[PDB]
């Protein structure tokens, strides 16, 4: 995030001390600067690392979630009244990309609703500006099964009102992990199989585990229906803040096929060009 | 200047060298042609600090039990060979009382010292990758995500192999389940030369005999499931193929010798015995 | 109330703003932190590790372990250059998909010298020496050893030290470079040749590989924070 | 920027001083003041040249793009439903002509988007409130081929997120130049030919460089697409800040042809008046 | 949270406005700025600097290299006019192209005393004498030097100095002038005469030529920033 | 008063005289009919400092070598002549040591004394406006936006000369692709008369015989490379007619004599050779 | 950012308001005052000169 | 208590008695019966101030040559007079000195003494507005808005009479392009009886046979042209109409007498001549 070190003038150097040669089999990364090899001026370096710093890196707000809602009527069974959206940042690439950078992280996060509304038809007439509430249901709270249940008195969870034509919506959530960091990576499973039991029991996905268990978000349109339709989207854009991260790991190169580490296609990341050509 | 004022409680709510010798219990390793010993991350394994404890009981630290060198099932270096994994604390599950302690306690932890042996002559060419991975998750060889079954994932002292080529496990009636790491990819979609990012050691065969990499306790816990959850993945490539006087057919062992250190486990009960492949 | 002017701005939302919200869990009792071993605070610091370079993008070679390795052999001397590289660190790609390179794609700017690692993976009989030049841009890239050794180079003996770090320095007319290819900004050529020769006894593997690497120096930055083109999503 | 001198009061002159005669050979403008050549009073002088300084000059928000975009549907090849932009201040001519005023310029600049939509037709029904997504796109960074591909993830592309209805969008960039000035002009070449290479090769258009590569903006209506088509307009207006300027040259006098300094048209550009005609 | 209230403004964007903005690229390590020669702070030092009038914009030498230069000669003494200009350093056509001129179509109101350089390219061996005159408004514009010298004026020596400066002293009612033709601001007449004449000995051009220069003097400002008349954009 | 608080990080959030001799190396040049000397922008040549040097290894100064007076090609001025100009470094390639240490450097930085020198008698009319320009960009001669070839952007010694009126290339086989520049639009649409905004300096054969400017470099780098850019153009333009004694026919020349000067050279390689026109 | 609440009375335009808006001209040079004869600072200045009463409003 | 903060830097930006003797030159006025004298607004003439001089060049101040009474052509008060206009300083553009210095110069600026004068017996009725109007525009006799032309704006030191009723100039062939001021509408579209705001005087013939104004130079600017602009208006209405013993035919002259005063005059030229009516 700081100043970089400035450049010192060398000149010709004749000496038994050889900083080019090294032995990279020790694992470690030669420390040269351009004043051990070639001769150098001296330059007062005004350059920083700050926007290279991992708040910089994450201090952005990337979709993650595009939920999508419907304001219809309840006898069409096509429309669905409301939405419930496991939360993850898995559904998009760029930031899991950039999360994944690093296998464990801890950070507050904000998130952010956008939402948008259209017509699906015209000869039906017109609506009025419309209310969504965003239900926020952690792990074990009731899951609503209609758009207009109990469950939506949100008593206990908390619950976002948004007014249609309003700045998009935003919160913001502290460290909510149940471990010290999140994990990125899990090389595990929830279950261990016990010697003895039946095949179809112990038996648990890999790398699954409740660590990534954050509840859900359940969005739904709290009008009541006008004799059109009207069509939603909430766009969720999650921005880490207060950003530390552990363990660095090379990006990932081809593209992700499921929640997990596992790949199917496009394998052959890199393009062709010769050896000795430039 | 600029003013910066917070106006809620919650602070989420604000803005943004060559010569070793290594001496564990009862076990002694000794080097003439090493190149040097990396410590992952700079950091020493040490134990649970009384600031950090999770589990309340007290916990069981076997010391010399547990805390010392036990050698792996050897694997053979050819021309052919893409390369090989092992899990930890997963490859040491069957190795003495450490064993033992990890299945009879519901909370294991330790940190290794792992040390590859690969000895070859003057006249001997090849280079060997040796990474140590924090949560090195393996690909899957089938169209399920994730479908990995515990006993595969779980291979014990020997081990896996790398794969030249991704092959997709097209059996429905019986699933292999089984992992498809690919050596280019590292097994994880990642290109295999950026995985120096990870804690390594370049074992040449013109300069040194073996490779030592002392890796502290890595989790975001400060203790886990070791029967769950393998902290730590070893990972060797072959980055230069082995070759030798032209003579072909050449093969050469390599050795594994881990050491865990600072072992600490909780939740004594009766035994875990995990089903088997 | 207090009487207030709402300025151009308001109730935009800015991706890249910093302001307060209200928190949706208030006091809530966050699990402390622990001391993780390997934390990172900046980008530029795995930038700053090693990472191999598939210098060998041949049609056999690409998409395999192959393509890292660089295949030097026992025969007579030559001038013709071993392998050629552009520096272009974020659209060479040769470099692109290097980590140094794969950070680089997510800034736009970037400034600063690199080091070049080079790894002799031949027996200990081997002997030799080679040639790593850096020739800043504007002349034609150098076809030959007599061409190369006008510029930045370093010549490499392979001994007992099997590695060799080649640093190319910051020189350049911007202040920044782009992270694409680019004319006016562009970096110069790497380049390898034999300076005597490798030598090997009998009973020794006349074909030997050498393996790259690339790092950033303590004197590297980049900014203007970008998405990259190395991940897509379908659909 | 700060105020001018004053006046002194001045009587008959008799003398060998003779400030009126110079030589305008060497270059220098004769410094001369009215009091030099005829009696003056004295005038306490109160005007300024506070609004003639480089920032004044500079600090208006100026047009520098029309980018328009479709909500229509994707199966409409005619309906544009993303634009792509490239980054630059010369596809309008007054801030051009006022930037070119100067060889060398630094400064920050702030970005408005005044976005404008309209409906196209009438019998297809109405829609919901548009959210638009601009997206910067560095060069080197992937460009979209859909409207909804992965690019728009935004993982690390920083984006903004604007609603209609609402003021329009801003926001600020550093000086972001790879040298240590922006060049209104680059009297040179991105390649040089060499002796011995084809014609085709080598050959790069005069006064192109990547000194002006600043990347491009893709905008798009993150909406799905309503029943009718909606068409938007998004003006983009650049303000320089904090802005040094070197290196003086005379303003543009006829037409600007390309984004060079090509001229083609309006090569007349004085009228006709009488050289004994007031 | 705090009560607020909105006032009218509110939403509102106004170029010229000055508020603060989020950044769209945080923490970017920007390039720092070397001592490049040629700085300018103020408009006003350019408009400072002599440069050449198209005195002569008659059909034939207008838009070419001919409409900067005024052509004397060695005829017999007369006290019609050399050239006449009118005080409209924005709007007089001759004026207008100037970079005094260009400066000021930028602003609409101007106020201070202006410097007309008047350079004699003849030969070494040309003499003459010539009045160079400023008449404020208000009056006829000066026909014959008669008029011309009851004004302001300076009598120009052509000797081993070929170059004469009159300042125009700022002489008007108001405080600032329009950058237009106004009646009201109107600025007065420039103009030359021969005072004696020119003479030339045998063997030398009897037709020679004079170039005209202006600037501002450091008394001199703008005001009022607008857009200029002097660039348009089609389509 | 008024209050500014500033609520971001990034300040770009925030709110907005005659007889002279000069002597270089082993040139002299002696004046007597002078008219002073310009530095362009008051600012004299000098070294990149430590403070701005951006490339690290270890520049070339050749001194006195190449910093010297070297003399181009004499041109002749005319009543007829419309102006000529040169581009620097370009002018100077193939000039000594100078061209050398440009061609085999990929980075070259360097001021210029220039001298303009033409005497005529006392019975000779005409002024010559000489201008150093920064960017010197000129304009083309097709519809082809920037489309001028290297080749001919770059005439060397030789520079070119400016025209009387525009005349566009309309050979699409084999076009010119070479510059257009109009001397009253100066070849790059601004009116003639305002260059004199930029460095100048007017020789007037009735006062002085030469005109000299001592042109810093001026670049937004602090060095860059001389086979691409330009650093600066010098322009001559007749600002009156050259007349003589109403004999007519007559002729005089125009000599340019150019000396870089705190020349410095980075990224020695193999010797650039550009193409020819 | 800051976390605001908007009052009734926003957006509104009163003819009567006294707020501050952003210049249209910035740095612009103002011609300094004169002393100018006869300055007036108060309407009732003005209400304290006699003027004369048209008294005889007749048809004629 | 409020508290207030400027957001902007332009200021613009922020929130919101009978015995008398008067020598001037080489001329004397004695008056016995006067009522007092006004100096209009309080502020006696003065010349420029070097913090408020526009012009650069040197004024000339003719002093006594100038700064005299001159006596205007004398006008009759009778029973149906409505009233006289004169515009200053265009009522002594022909008097001596001051108008040769008023037509030399481009700029000129003075104030003024006038002396009305209007004596009658003990046994005449009658009073006197004399009223100096900075400004005095005069309505014109046409549909044409501002359609007055020079010659008739500026009559001279004759002036203009006030009419009783409006009357519209419906010549369209040669319209004669007057003024129509009426006497109660003050030629202004403003009742007469306001025109008290103006600083002025009442001749009483019971009371005083003179009245006295000192007019300061009253304009926008310090100083400007006196062709052009007509500084002050000297507006004399029958308050109450002339009465005489039941007499009738009776009739009294008024006689005008104005001093220039504090003459400055800036930009010297050939003279000045008016197109004449
Ligand atoms: C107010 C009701 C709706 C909005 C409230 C929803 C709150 C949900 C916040 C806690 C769950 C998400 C926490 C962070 C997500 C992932 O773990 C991180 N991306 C991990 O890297
Ligand atoms: C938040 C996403 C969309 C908005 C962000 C776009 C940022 C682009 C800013 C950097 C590129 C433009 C920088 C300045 C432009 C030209 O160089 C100047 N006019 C040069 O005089």
């Amino acid at each position: 995030a700081n100043n970089l070190p400035d450049t010192q003038s060398s000149g010709p150097a004749h000496s038994k001390e050889t900083p080019a040669l090294t032995a990279v089999e020790t694992g470690a990364t030669n420390p040269l600067v351009p004043s051990d090899t070639v001769q150098t001026r001296h330059v007062i370096q005004k350059r920083t690392r700050s926007e290279s710093t991992v708040e910089s890196f994450f201090a952005r707000g990337a979709c993650v979630a595009i939920i999508e809602v419907d304001n219809d009527a309840p006898t069409k069974r096509a429309s669905k009244l409301f939405s419930i959206w496991k939360i993850t940042y898995k559904d998009t690439v760029q930031l899991r990309r950039k999360l994944e950078f690093f296998t464990y992280s801890r950070f507050d996060m904000e998130l952010t609703f956008v939402v948008t509304s259209n017509y699906t038809d015209a000869n039906n007439g017109h609506a009025l500006n419309q209310v969504y509430q965003i239900m926020y249901i952690p792990p074990g709270a009731p899951i609503p099964g209609k758009w207009n249940d109990y469950t939506w008195q949100t008593s206990s969870n908390p619950s976002l009102f948004y007014t249609y034509g309003a700045p998009p919506a935003r919160i913001s959530v502290p460290y909510v992990g149940i471990a010290n960091a999140y994990s990125h990576f899990y090389d595990g499973f929830a279950k261990v199989p016990l010697a003895g039991q039946a095949s179809t029991e112990g038996d648990s996905l890999y790398g699954a585990a409740s660590l990534n268990d954050f509840g859900s978000l359940a969005v739904r349109v709290v009008n009541d229906h006008n004799p059109t339709k009207l069509t939603s989207k909430i766009r969720v854009y999650m921005k880490p803040k207060h950003v530390r991260v552990w363990c660095p790991r090379p990006p990932r190169a081809v593209p992700y096929y499921g929640p997990g580490v596992d790949y199917k296609d496009g394998l052959a990341p890199l393009p062709e060009k010769g050896l000795t050509t430039y | 200047n600029y003013t910066t004022i917070n106006y809620y409680r919650d602070s989420a709510s604000n803005a943004a060298d060559r010569v070793m010798q290594l001496t564990l219990g009862n076990s002694t390793i000794t080097t003439q042609e090493a190149a040097n010993s990396v410590v992952a991350y700079g950091r020493w394994p040490e134990y649970i600090k009384d600031s950090e404890a999770n589990p309340v009981d007290q916990p069981t630290e076997p010391a010399v039990a547990a805390c010392r060198f036990y050698t792996l099932d050897t694997v053979t270096w050819r021309k052919e060979s893409r390369g090989w994994w092992w899990k930890l604390p997963d490859a040491l599950k069957d190795m003495g009382l450490f064993g033992q302690n990890m299945f009879y306690h519901y909370l294991g932890r330790a940190g290794y010292t792992v040390h590859v042996q690969c000895n070859a002559s003057k006249f001997h060419q090849g280079a060997l990758g040796v990474f140590a991975v924090p949560e090195m998750c393996l690909a899957g060889d089938s169209t399920t995500h994730m479908f990995t079954k515990y006993e595969n994932a779980n291979p014990g002292e020997k081990g896996g192999e790398f794969k030249g080529s991704f092959t997709l496990d097209t059996n429905a009636t019986n699933p292999a389940r089984n992992f498809c790491p690919v050596d280019y990819l590292f097994g994880s979609g990642v290109l295999a030369g950026n995985a120096f990012v990870y804690p390594h050691q370049i074992i040449n065969l013109r300069t040194n005999n073996c490779a030592t990499l002392v890796l502290p306790y890595v989790n975001s816990l400060s203790i886990d499931s070791m029967t769950k959850h393998n902290n730590w993945g070893i990972a060797i490539l072959p980055l230069a193929p082995l070759d030798f006087a032209t003579e072909s057919s050449t093969e050469i062992p390599i050795t594994l010798t881990i050491a865990p250190m600072c072992c600490e486990f909780n939740g004594l009960r009766n035994i875990t015995v995990p089903r088997t492949q | 109330g207090l009487p207030v002017l709402n300025t151009p701005g308001s109730n935009q939302y800015l991706t890249a703003d910093n302001y307060q919200s209200p928190c949706a869990i208030p006091e809530f009792d966050v699990t402390p932190p622990i001391d993780i071993p390997g934390e990172v605070r900046n980008m530029m610091e795995l930038a700053e590790i090693d990472t191999m370079i598939p210098l060998n993008l041949t049609n056999q070679r690409k998409n395999t372990m192959d393509m890292y390795r660089v295949e030097l052999n026992d025969a007579a001397h030559s001038d013709t250059p071993i392998l050629c590289l552009s520096l272009s660190p974020a659209s060479d790609p040769r470099l692109a998909h290097t980590m140094l390179g794969e950070i680089l794609n997510y800034y736009t700017h970037w400034a600063g010298s690199l080091k070049f690692t080079f790894l002799f993976c031949g027996s200990m009989m081997a002997t030799g020496k080679l040639l790593v030049s850096y020739a800043p841009p504007g002349a034609e890239a150098p076809k030959s050893r007599k061409e190369a050794m006008l510029g930045t180079h370093v010549i490499w003996d392979i001994g007992l030290q099997s590695s060799c770090t080649m640093v190319v320095p910051w020189i350049s007319n911007t202040t920044y470079r782009l992270t694409i290819n680019d004319s006016f900004t562009e970096g110069g050529y790497i380049s390898m040749f034999y300076q005597t020769r490798v030598v090997v006894p009998l009973s020794t593997p006349r074909k030997m590989d050498i393996l790259g690497f690339v790092s950033a120096c303590n004197d590297f930055s980049v900014r203007l924070l970008r998405d990259t083109t190395h991940i897509s999503q379908e659909a």
